[PDB]
Parts: structure tokens; sequence; C-alpha cells
RNA sequence: GUUUAUUAAAAACACAGCACUGUGCAAACACGAAAGUGGACGUAUACGGUGUGACGCCUGCCCGGUGCCGGAAGGUUAAU
RNA sequence: CAAGCUUGAGUCUCGUAGAGGGGGGUAGAAUUCCAGGUGUAGCGGUGAAAUGCGUAGAGAUCUGGAGGAAUACCGGUGGCGAAGGCGGCCCCCUGGACGAAGACUGACGCUCAGGUGCGAAAGCGUGGGGAGCAAACAGGAUUAGAUACCCUGGUAGUCCACGCCGUAAACGAUGUCGACUUGGAGGUUGUGCCCUUGAGGCGUGGCUUCCGGAGCUAACGCGUUAAGUCGACCGCCUGGGGA
């Protein structure tokens, strides 16, 4: 997973108080910074089905996650896929 | 990368291409040219000696250094580039003074990387450094027979010969066909395997591309006339003889060696 | 239910000592269950990688005789 | 399995002393099993097996006994 | 997934009067606490008290007349997978008159002698007997 | 960074040097920015079991915290090298600065 | 595609694919009394020879006999 | 439809165990061959025999070398994993589970026809490897016959990398989740406090084993990890053959 670090950073830039920790855009965050880390390792090791059923898992509850977004409320979710990259 | 080819045609139905994107393109390195004419099979008499041999296609003698003696200065592969007279690709590295050359290209080995030789080297898939130092086990190609003489042993496109011990003086090492043979200490021999592997994994696809290789057709004995060869002759698919070569050797398990001079280097025979 | 531990708490078997780890293996090279060693289940577990380390670096002979 | 008789000893004692020895170190048990080849299937059937037998022989055994007086 | 608040109560209820149990505490509701004024209200059950200021809990206390409970059958009939609406006249009939069927109406959640009278119907709920 | 442990026995021909092989290798972290905590060398003493035929080593053990890189560089320097016999590399997560049950 | 120019253009040869065998480089083999050359300014993923001939399912049994290889325990055995 | 809330759900901060997965190295036991030395008439095998290996020196013993697979004891109704499955050691990357206390996100929650992915072994294609075991096959043996059980050899296969099928008694013959409903004896793994003089005691969690009360079942049996009473969803069954 992401390093302390890196999650204290993440949490920091994304959150609202710096102090969150579990909002909808940290987690957002966090769950595509894991994907887009775990991208370079599915290509050396592509056997690691033990991994690629947890990185579905991860794919799966961000785009289930994203989707309550947008359903919520569509002011943040447009700008947290810009700033994040996501396709949809 | 072996890629299999559409069936739009006869031809094209069975053919694969190995191809490498990183093999540069245009014209090779043109001082380290030289010239290399179809000799056809025929000796310094006009008589056939080998036949299956003739036409193709033009070719350039590209000269490439099989003995890497530069002890020292380090140098670095800039491109790799299709050596029409090989199996394997050839790196053309450039040394810090300058330089270049052409070197086999070991299996790792990419655009970019450094490579020193003498033996002060490290060890490290392209450099060269003599037996002595290389430590037992490794997988060795390009390997020389004696000292300054050049790699001969094992520079095809995917062979490689590993040591298997080194009592001092002498150095056995197993080569590609299977047997262990023992060569001198301070032969020299560069690291790791050649690059290009999937060679073996192409196929011609039709009668046209052993043409562009530059081979004759070769003619069935049995089909021919009794002088032109023994198998010849009959009133069918007849065959009532042993099978021996068109000159009257046995072909099925004679073995055709008669060196005795280079008797003590062979270990065992291979197998 | 560390029987040899708990007057110590070492709470870590290492591999190099020997003194109080060759207790542990008969006469021929052979680990003495936890059955009748009466230890831990996690402390006999790490025991036996501790000695698998101790005969990997010669510490501890696999067999009796190791000719 | 390395036994060696020690200064002035019998024997018969020099000889019980490798067999408790071999006894205790399980060799003649460990070839009775490794000379023909158990599969995985039959090797967890036969350990399951044991344990069930084992636990209910246990168990009769500490039952039996607030019973039948004499 | 807890996707019945009414069949749960139903089912603790149920639980506790066939293990002997005093009182059963668990999660309320506005529509656990207005069922538990129906039940009180005929003796089927001793009495419920709602505990807590955020997660409010209602604590009814069964009833055992001669050892033997006195609910017989609490079953529920409107699931949350098959609707069920009954008109005035349509109202069921718990053991000919000696069981009730809890029906939420218009007026409120009362019972099928109270919708009958009142002259409208609801949806059922649950029948005890 | 992460830290590390290194148990290397090497023949008794050359017990003389080892003071200069550990030299290097303390130096080679240094360089590398690894914190040596930990570093004792056992002496020459017997085997469990022959190898190589020869049947008494010398034991040098050194407990230290560098990167990766550097760790792997060591392990390939003492697989190149033929003096030391075998390598032994754990990875702690403490820092252990307490003497070994050998030293005494 | 090629094949008997000048009565046979085909089911005849070749073919990519496949199998076996020899070949450690001063390689096998061939032309040469020899030098030397081709193989090849290649190095067992290469070369030569022998079989079948894109591709899908397969190549089942037998060394009695003739070839080939491994062994020199015993018999015979030239030149000397 | 619009506002709220945390009890459902998901996340942070710290530790814990684990044959969880992928990749690369390293060390012995053991089997089989190669070379050498000592050594002579047997070795192997079966209820018994012979095929087989032996005077060309077998088997045995010792030395050195070659190569493959799995890692004796630890090792358990033990652990991990959705299932299949996973067992020397070390390193590199990574998934998952649990607990002490802390704050927010605020229903974001369960199931799932199509669809996708994983998926024991056996099997097929390419390029290798091949020590042992072993279909097919060869010989011996019992038997009226024995195309088998037994014995002596032995190819594919078992091994590696990329590919193809998607079959099993893929079994707990029990589809996923929620809460409710007496107990005893354990196993593994955390955590709070007590004089921790012993694996001393009192509570609280996660996984799992055995017995058993009520209840259920045609019975066997299940029985807080229900096959006890429900709720949400999917799949399947409607006489045995033909199939
Ligand atoms: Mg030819
Ligand atoms: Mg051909
Ligand atoms: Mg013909
Ligand atoms: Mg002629
Ligand atoms: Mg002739
Ligand atoms: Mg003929
Ligand atoms: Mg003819
Ligand atoms: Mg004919
Ligand atoms: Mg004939
Ligand atoms: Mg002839
Ligand atoms: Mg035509
Ligand atoms: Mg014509
Ligand atoms: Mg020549
Ligand atoms: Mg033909
Ligand atoms: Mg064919
Ligand atoms: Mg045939
Ligand atoms: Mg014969
Ligand atoms: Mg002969
Ligand atoms: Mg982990
Ligand atoms: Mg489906
Ligand atoms: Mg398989
Ligand atoms: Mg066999
Ligand atoms: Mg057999
Ligand atoms: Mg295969
Ligand atoms: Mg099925
Ligand atoms: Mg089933
Ligand atoms: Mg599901
Ligand atoms: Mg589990
Ligand atoms: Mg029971």
């Amino acid at each position: 997973s992401l390093s302390t670090e890196a999650t204290a950073k993440i949490v920091s830039e994304f959150g609202r108080d710096a102090n969150d920790t579990g909002s909808t855009e940290v987690q957002v965050a966090l769950l595509t910074a894991q994907i887009n880390h775990l991208q370079g390792h599915f290509a050396e090791h592509k056997k690691d089905h033990h991994s690629r059923r947890g990185l579905l898992r991860m794919v799966s509850q961000r785009r289930k996650l994203l989707d309550y977004l947008k359903r919520k409320d569509v002011a943040r979710y447009t700008q947290l896929i810009e700033r994040l990259g996501l396709r949809r | 990368a072996v890629v299999k080819c559409k069936p739009t045609s006869p031809g094209r139905r069975h053919v694969v291409k190995v191809v490498n994107p990183e093999l540069h393109k245009g014209k090779p390195f043109a001082p380290l040219l030289e010239k290399n004419s179809k000799s056809g099979g025929r000796n310094n008499n006009g008589r056939i000696t080998t036949r299956h041999i003739g036409g193709g296609h033009k070719q350039a003698y590209r000269i490439v250094d099989f003995k890497r003696n530069k002890d020292g200065i380090p140098a670095v592969v800039e491109r790799l580039e299709y050596d029409p007279n090989r199996s394997a690709n050839i790196a053309l590295v450039l040394y810090k003074d300058g330089e270049r050359r052409y070197i086999l290209a070991p299996k790792g080995l990419k655009a970019g990387d450094q490579i020193q030789s003498g033996v002060d080297a490290a060890i490290k898939p392209g450099n060269t450094l003599p037996m002595r130092n290389i430590p037992v086990g490794s997988t060795v190609h390009n390997v020389e027979m004696k000292p300054g003489k050049g790699g001969q042993l094992a520079r095809s496109a995917g062979t490689y010969v590993q040591i298997v011990a080194r009592d001092g003086a002498y150095v056995t090492l197993r080569l590609r066909s299977g047997e262990m043979r023992k060569v001198e200490a301070d032969c020299r021999a560069t690291l790791g395997e050649v690059g290009n592997a999937e060679h073996m994994l192409r196929v011609l696809g039709k009668a046209g591309a052993a043409r562009w290789r530059g081979v004759r057709p070769t003619v069935r004995g049995t089909a021919m006339n009794p002088v032109d060869h023994p198998h010849g002759g009959g009133e069918g698919r007849n065959f009532g003889k042993h099978p021996v070569t068109p000159w009257g050797v046995q072909t099925k398990g004679k073995k055709t060696r008669s060196n005795k001079r280079t008797d003590k280097f062979i270990v065992r025979r291979r197998s | 239910k560390f029987c040899r531990f708990t007057a110590e708490g070492v709470q870590e078997i290492d591999y190099k000592d020997i003194a109080t780890l060759k207790n542990y293996i008969t006469e021929s090279g052979k680990i003495v269950p936890s059955r009748i060693t009466g230890t831990r289940a996690k402390y006999q577990r790490q025991l036996a990688r501790a000695i698998k380390r101790a005969r990997y670096l010669s510490l501890l002979p696999y067999t009796d005789r190791h000719q | 399995p390395v036994i060696k008789v020690r200064e002035n000893e019998p024997f018969d004692v020099a000889l019980r002393r490798f067999k408790r020895s071999c006894e205790k170190a399980g060799v003649l048990a460990e070839v009775r099993r490794r000379e023909f080849y158990e599969k995985p299937t039959t090797e967890r059937k036969r350990a399951k097996a044991s344990a069930v037998k084992r636990h209910a022989k246990k168990l009769a055994r500490e039952n039996a006994r607030r019973t039948r007086l004499y | 997934s807890m996707q019945d608040p009414i069949a749960d109560m139903l089912t603790r209820i149920r639980n506790g009067q066939a293990a002997n149990k005093a009182a059963v505490t668990m999660p309320s509701s506005k529509l656990k606490v207005a069922i538990a004024n129906v039940l009180k209200e005929e003796g089927f059950i001793e009495d419920f008290k709602v505990e807590g200021d955020t997660k409010p809990e209602l604590e009814l206390t069964l009833k055992y007349f001669q050892g033997k409970a006195v609910v017989e059958s609490i079953q529920r009939v409107s699931r949350p997978g098959l609707r069920i609406y009954k008109r005035k006249d349509e109202l069921p009939k718990v053991m000919a008159g000696l069981g009730i069927a809890v029906v939420s109406t218009s007026k409120g959640v009362m019972t099928d002698r109270a919708a009958r009278q009142a002259g409208l119907g609801g949806e059922i709920i649950c029948y005890v007997a | 960074m992460r830290h590390y442990e290194i148990v290397f026995m090497v023949h008794p021909d050359q017990s003389e040097q080892v003071p200069g092989m550990i030299e290097r290798y303390t130096a080679a972290i240094t360089g590398a920015e690894g914190k040596i905590h930990r570093l004792e060398d056992w002496g020459r003493r017997q085997l469990a079991y022959p190898i190589n035929k020869l049947h008494k080593a010398h034991y040098v053990l050194m407990n230290v915290e560098a990167p990766q890189e550097v760790i792997d560089e060591l392990e390939t320097t003492f697989r190149f090298n033929d003096a030391v016999i075998r390598s032994m590399v754990m990875r702690t997560k403490h820092a252990v600065t307490e003497a070994s049950p050998m030293v005494k």
C-alpha cells in the first residue's frame, strides 16, 4: 500500500480540514494513487492473480464511490475528475 | 517479437516475421563497410563444391570486432542493426575517444548501455575478460579457442557456452552442441548470451523466401538417374539400397571425423 | 504457553544462540516436537525457523552422521 | 544413529543402547512409510481418521470412568 | 443486510417468547413504537419503554400466562418483497376473531376491529395470535 | 533505511585479510549512507558439516541500516568473491545493538 | 512455378513445413597427385546429406536378416 | 423531492499472525548415471518362481564429477486464501484478515439474469529439460482363459516459459448478507487490569474442532459457524430409463 508520508500528503492536499481522513475526495485520491502505483507492478508480475483481484476490488469500490458522489452532488465530482485524471 | 501475418494469399498464409522495433532504420556506418560478392558455390576452379547455393540479394560485409582486446577505455553502445551476413544483430559501440566498432549484441543490452573490455572489467553482459576472472557457472558467448585469435564459439543468434570447471591452465566449458571442451584460461569471451533469440521462431512461408536467403532447391536422390545418383533409377517410387551420400558414403549413422590432433581437448563426445 | 520462556521473557528466539537452542534438537539432528517440549505454538514455530537458519549457517547439523 | 560403546561396556547393554536409540529416532518407522508412494488425498484421509480415532478413544475412556462402579 | 425492521422486531419477540425472556431490548423506530402500542393495547405484551437520546431502544416486556406464552403465532404478512393492500371489506380475520391483524391506515396503525368500525382499509402488517 | 543483518563465513586460508574486507564493506556502507550499528567477528571455528572439504571457517556478523541498492551490491560482491563461502542476509525491523551469545 | 529445344507440360521435379544423421572450426564434405579454394570472411537458432512435402487427426508392432553405433571377456588373424 | 443523524458500510493512525501470490538466488538428505580404487559368485524379485542384472567383474564399499524433482523432524481436525490451492531458507514487489483508543464521509448498503475474471488434475501447440515415478508397449508369472491385479524394463506425461479446453465426489453433496435463540470442553491469534512467585486469574474480540438442550427433519442427523424462527436476491427440481 501507500507509505505513511505519501498517504498524509494526499490527505492534506485533498481534505478540507487536512484531517478528514475518510472523506469522498480523500478516498478517491488514495484509491487512484494505489491503482497507479500498482499499474507498474502489474506489468512484470502479470501472473499475480491474488493481487489482481484486490486491485479489481479497489477499482469497483472507487467506481461505486464516484457514482455515489455524482448522484449526490455533481459539483466536486467534475472538478475531482479533472484534478485526478480519471476518464469518467 | 513474432508477428502472425494474415492469410490474404498463398505464400502469405504461413509466414511469420520476427520483428525488432529497436533496430535502426537507414544506412549503416559507411567507414566500417566492405564488399562481399556472392561466391555461388564455386571454388577457385569453377566447379560446384557446395551445391544448393546461388542467387539471393546483394549484401555488404560489415566489420564486426570478434576480439575486443582494448583494455581500459570503456565504450557505450549507440544503436543496433541487422547484419545480413549472420543470424544475430550488431551493436554499434563507440568509445569515449572517437572510434566506432560493431560488437555482437548481448541478450539484455539495449541502446545507451555501457560496456568495458580488458581484464579489469566488471561482471556484466557485454564485457569481455579472460577466463581466469570469469566465475565458474557463467554463461559466456563469443568464446575464443586461442588467445588473440578471435571469438568463434557460440556467436549465433541465441547460443551460449556455460563454464563448468577451471583447473588452473585449462577451463572446461559445455558448448551449445552439448559437449565439454577444455580451453586455455587466457582466452577471452563476452558475458551473457546473444540478443536475438526468436530467430528460430521464423518460418520462410514460401519457396521465394529461401531464394531470398540464397539457397537453391534440393533435389532428392531417389528421383534422379542411376548415373546422376546412386539412389536414382527404377520403374516408379522405388528405393532398395541403404541411404548414402551422392559420393557413396553412409548418411544415417556414419560418423565422419578423423582429426586426431584435436582429441585431447574434447572431454566427452556430444550425445 | 512458552514453558521455557515464562521466567525469561526472551520473546524472540535468535539463531545466534546455540547453548539454549541445542536442547530442542535430538542426537540425530531432529527438532523435538512441541507435543513433548511443551512450547507455545508461536514460539515453537519461530524456533523451528531459527534452527533452520542455524543449519543453513552450519551452526547445527542436519543429520547425526552428515558425511 | 551414531552409538559408540563406552569404556568397559558389556555387548548386551551396548546393543540395547543402540536399539533404544534407533527406536527413539524412528528409523525403522520411516522406511515403512517411504517405501511406497502415498498420495496427498489418502495422506490427509489417514491423518483425519487418526485424529478422529485418537479424539474418540480418549473421550470414551474419560466418559466410561463415571459408570460401572466395578 | 437489515432490510425489514418490523420483521426483525417480530423475530426478536418470537424468539424471546420461545426462550422465556423477560424483556427483549432492540433498536426502535416510529413504526415499531406504533406497533408496540397496538400490541400493548391487546394484552399481548406487558409494557414497553423507549430508552435513548441518539439511538432509541425499545425494551418490550413479554407476558407469560400459566407458563405458556400468551402470543401463539406472529406472522409477517406484508413483507418488503410483496406488498399486500386490502380494502375495508377485505380485511382478514385471524382465528375467526380470536386473533388480530395489525393494519396501518390513513388514521394510523389500528387493528381489524378499529378499521372495520371506522370504515376504511389500509395495508396489513402482521397477524398476531 | 531498512535494517539488515549480514553473517558470512570465509576460508581459513585468508583469515588475516578479513579486517580489510570488513573495512571495505563498512566504507562502502557509510558511502552509501548506511548507519552501521553492530559489527563483530567471531573468529575461526569449526562447522557443523564439511563445506568445500574444510571443517573450520571464519565467521563475521554485521547488523547495519543500509539501503536496498547497496545491500544488493554487497550480495553480488559476496556472490562474485570466492574467498567468502556463504553469506546470510536477514531483514530486521529493529536496530539491534546487543552482544551476540557467541562473544559473551 | 520448372521439366524432356524439335511427337509426352502431367499425377513427373522443386517448394515452405517436418524427421533423422554427421559436423567444436585447421569442422563435415567437394574440386585438386599438392599448394589452395568453396563451405565461410559463417560458428550447432550454422552447414552438408538423406527421406516426406502447405494445413487438421496420427506415425501403431517387430532387430529374425543386411547396414550404423557402443564393448574388447574369449577364438582366428597380415606386415614384422 | 429537500434537508438532517450514525448504529449499516468504507477510510486514516499503530501493531499482530499467516505453506497468501509473483520473480530471483542459496544449502543439505536422497535416487540415478560417469570415472577411478578395494573386492568375489552372486544381485534383484515374489505366497513361490522366472523374465532382468552377473566372470566383459554384478551387488557392496570409498572418492570425485554430471543432472532433475521435492524440501525428512518441526507438522497439528494448525495457519492463510472467494474457490481451486499453498510446506527448507533468503531477498524484491504486493493482496487479504484482526485488535487497543481516537475524529469525519454520511446510506455511499445486500443480491444478481446477461457479461467478465480466476479456476485441481488430466489434455493439446511451440521452444527446452528429463533423476525418480509412470499410461501405451515388451517379457516373466497365477489362472481353463487373465488384452488385469504381481514381478523386470519402459514412451507420452509428471518439470520450466508463453499459449489453448474449462472439466471433478470443484463436497460441508449445505448459494451471499443482516439480527434474534440455553451450555460444556478445547485449538489458534490480539487486547485491559490485577503482587505475572509456573502455560497466575478476572473480561473482551477474530477463525476453527468436538459434545449437546430447546427447536427442525421421514430418519440419519443439524444444533449460535443451525439443517431452529425470519427478512433481500439469484440458480435449480416436477417418475426411473431413453440422455
Ligand atoms: Mg543443401
Ligand atoms: Mg529441403
Ligand atoms: Mg519419380
Ligand atoms: Mg551426365
Ligand atoms: Mg552407381
Ligand atoms: Mg532410384
Ligand atoms: Mg524411373
Ligand atoms: Mg513400385
Ligand atoms: Mg521390395
Ligand atoms: Mg557404395
Ligand atoms: Mg501452374
Ligand atoms: Mg507439348
Ligand atoms: Mg579454408
Ligand atoms: Mg514425393
Ligand atoms: Mg504431412
Ligand atoms: Mg513406421
Ligand atoms: Mg540384436
Ligand atoms: Mg564394431
Ligand atoms: Mg501483507
Ligand atoms: Mg452468470
Ligand atoms: Mg497439468
Ligand atoms: Mg519403473
Ligand atoms: Mg510397473
Ligand atoms: Mg507439454
Ligand atoms: Mg459440473
Ligand atoms: Mg456440488
Ligand atoms: Mg457477490
Ligand atoms: Mg479462514
Ligand atoms: Mg451435536
